[PDB]
């Protein structure tokens, strides 16, 4: 899967990130790629997903929890999938993980393709 | 011979109404016809055959103008080319109704030989298009993930020969952009097996011939208006590639407005390729359909 | 040296803007209004506007980066990266008065950033023959009842692999034509000679990459939109587009109320997308009476 | 513009109209069938938009809905009309027309007088 999982950091609250997941194509292409969040001892929560692009176009979902402040997206030339947070919340403190299933129902279902790579740490600052 | 024919087949010819038809057929028992699409040929069937042609009789015919086949002396709209290919199976199944199976805009060159001689096919498989109808105008021209799928439609319907006047010289490159882009396992292409397709569709004839289906799409759309007042009654089955490329749900969806008897699979981690991106799944899928006759 | 040719009165200057050379066309007296051009075109398209324009204002038409004589950007090709050239250029030129602006197609998308983060520096807003980018553009179809749409050269042009630049390398004078009147309803204007002249600056190797890097930009444009369209837009704004075939239709000013508080619409007949060369005359009375008010 | 087509045919049987003008005028107008029978008011029929970016619409009288379509060949300028199942009661003279807009068509608007138009007839 050659899954990489970066951009998370100690950012201000109200700041912004941008996180990153690459993974092969053959992973990516054939995935709804989702971004989850899991801060300790907590569940781990579907945060935003995107479909694969079929014929009739494609669909995104972001969780009630973030719409309005965080977006997702792909770029198939690189293999990878965004998530944009912008205005973020000590409450957006987690390690974000990324995976991908069938489609985007799956994802929020807790399908995953993938056994769940390292993460990437985002803390939220005063 | 464009590409390498399987062991147990034979590369032959048939002339059908003035037009000089190629296919590569195997096997005994019942009669099955395969029918390609765009970008390739025959040849795209040729790991399906093998196991197909120990239970039936299998012909895999080149499009008219497309491979190695020439082109239509009538039109190129759905049911001016499924005139060819309908009275090509009857050359050799005249008694007896025959298979059909067909890929990408195989699908618009058989549906009026379908529905209008019902009789005539036992079992359908369709894969990887729509059925040339007002739906396809619905289709994205561009996405929030970038380049659609269906933007060519434009490309190769455009006049003046836009398409065939860009491409010329660029087959190869184009092919391989075009390939890879509408699938999900892409390290199927591989450089020779692009090498061949590309030379074939390269024969000047055939780079027209491949746009000249799509310029008639819209006399598709309106023939398939009238000829979709009679349902099909016959099994069929329709198969989808569920990752970047494919139809997904579309494939099925849009069949049950046209087909009684309709089962559908969408394959995981297939684009629009599916005999070669995902052989093995597919393969199974059609021959064991085609073993409920 | 110049690509076109210079109207007199006009000065054809340069200057240095976060270390890319803009090119502009410069003349008149009084505030300053900027008028930018889109695909496929220069500042040239307003040759026409520009000398009765300059009877009242101060006019300037630069080159958007990459296109015309104005080198490509340093940052990037997204509508709010591309914004600040603009946006820049105009403050030297109007450093204490607000200014008004005239956009045409991708001057659209390479203004609309500067105009919501900048509303005290626009007095007037005219916007004619393109979306604002926006999701609004996914719904576009592909492919019509009436064959070749107008728009999949979205993503043609947004196809990685440099896939348009290789299509149309050799044959950019065919392509350009071909894409500038099947945009148009009055092709007669597009004479041999005008076509030459686009043809030849878009040609250029970095002038072909920059003009679909715009596109390639796109959908980030569109996610910088999501954001900045929270603030409407509150200065005077005219909207026009091109009733016949190729234009915007109603689709322009429906868009556009989406946007701005205070907006006037006109969907000229038996224009087509090129507004300023299909229908000089009414093209050119509305803006300056907009403008003059 | 050149208005052809129309003849004598049975009714349940098929025609395709015919309307081509210039590329400009083409271009520049929403596209139209009429029609008038010997007693009767011109009646509109059919209406097919230019090419916007969004796309193109298309309409059709309540009378003839199902039965009549209209299409445009934008390399030849010419609209047609085909028409399907028809009727005794389509007979008529059938007249191409443009207007600025598909509304403009069925308001009165008009680009051009009325042709000479292409007689229909159905015998039952």
């Amino acid at each position: 899967v050659q899954l990489v999982e970066s951009g998370g950091g100690l950012v201000p609250a109200g700041g912004s990130l941008r996180l990153s997941c690459t993974t092969s194509e053959r992973a990516f292409r054939s995935n709804a790629m989702g971004w989850f969040r899991q801060a300790p001892g907590k569940e781990r929560e579907f945060v935003a997903a995107v479909s694969v692009l079929s014929w009739s176009g494609d669909s995104a979902v972001v969780a009630d929890s973030v719409a309005g402040r965080f977006t997702i997206f792909r770029d198939n030339a690189k293999n990878t999938v965004y998530l944009q947070m912008n205005s973020l919340k000590p409450e957006d403190t987690a390690v974000y993980y990324c995976n991908g299933a069938s489609d985007i129902g799956a994802l929020q279902s807790g399908a995953s393709s993938w056994s769940w790579g390292h993460g990437t740490q985002v803390t939220v600052s005063s | 011979e464009e590409f390498p024919v399987p062991n147990g087949f034979e590369s032959a010819y048939r002339e059908v109404d003035g037009v000089k038809l190629h296919y590569v057929k195997g096997g005994q028992g019942p009669l099955v016809m395969l029918v390609h699409g765009f970008g390739q040929t025959w040849y795209e069937w040729h790991q399906l055959m093998p196991e197909l042609a120990k239970r039936f009789t299998v012909i895999a015919p080149d499009l008219p103008g497309l491979g190695q086949s020439e082109p239509p002396k009538t039109g190129y709209s759905g049911e001016q080319v499924a005139v060819y290919l309908h009275k090509l199976a009857r050359q050799f199944s005249p008694d007896r109704p025959f298979d059909l199976v067909a890929h990408d805009i195989g699908i618009w060159n058989t549906y009026p030989m379908v529905v209008k001689n019902q009789a005539d096919i036992a079992r359908l498989v369709y894969m990887e298009a729509p059925i040339p109808d007002a739906r396809i105008y619905r289709f994205p021209a561009f996405t929030a993930q970038g380049e659609s799928l269906v933007w060519h439609f434009s490309f190769f319907a455009a006049d003046d020969r836009l398409a065939e006047t860009l491409i010329a010289g660029k087959e190869r490159f184009f092919l391989e952009h075009f390939i890879k882009s509408h699938a999900s396992n892409t390290e199927v292409f591989s450089e020779r097996l692009l090498d061949l397709y590309a030379r074939s569709y390269a024969k000047p004839h055939s780079l027209n011939a491949s746009f000249e289906y799509y310029r008639a799409l819209n006399e598709s759309v309106r023939q398939n208006a009238e000829l979709a007042k009679t349902r099909l009654q016959m099994p069929t089955m329709t198969l989808a590639g569920g990752g970047h490329g494919g139809m997904g749900t579309f494939q099925l969806e849009q069949m049950k407005a046209y087909a009684e008897d309709v089962e559908g699979h969408v394959l995981p981690g297939c684009g629009h390729w599916l005999p070669e991106e995902c052989a093995a799944p597919m393969n199974r899928l059609v021959i064991d359909f085609l073993s409920r006759g």
